[PDB]
């Protein structure tokens, strides 16, 4: 993430000294990269408790959600995001069936 | 109503199993006995 903000600026370095015939290369304003928003990314009932073909209604129900990048209340985006491998975190208790 | 588990177990699913384990020791195929 912040490790990024440099490589934009190296290669912005090597077309400058390289043409100066045409100057002021553009660049986009600071809070196109910092506002997360722009980007797609970012009473609860104990689920144990329900019957099956009710559970099945309501994870596809998170599920649509999550599709479209949308936190999902029984199934959570892990926010680690770490080197580039995107992981999600599914509520514990479950039925193992619908959960694989 | 039991056979609605055997029409997803065509399907993978879990009501029954194919544990990736050593015959009965851990492999095992969900019943009742």
């Amino acid at each position: 993430l912040q490790q990024s903000l440099e490589l934009k600026r190296k290669m912005l370095r090597d077309k400058q000294n390289k043409k100066n015939s045409g100057q002021h290369l553009p660049i986009f304003p600071a809070w196109v990269y910092e506002r997360p928003a722009l980007i797609g990314d970012f009473t609860a009932l104990p689920i144990g408790t329900l019957p099956l073909a009710s559970q099945e209604s309501a994870v596809v129900e998170d599920l649509l959600y999550v599709l479209v990048g949308v936190d999902g209340r029984y199934v959570s985006a892990q926010p680690l995001a770490g080197r580039q491998s995107r992981t999600f975190l599914v509520d514990p208790n479950l039925d193992l069936s619908i959960r694989e | 109503e039991l056979v609605k588990d055997v029409l997803n177990v065509l399907i993978g699913v879990v009501s029954a199993t194919f544990s990736l384990c050593q015959p009965a020791q851990a492999f095992v195929v969900k019943r009742g006995v």
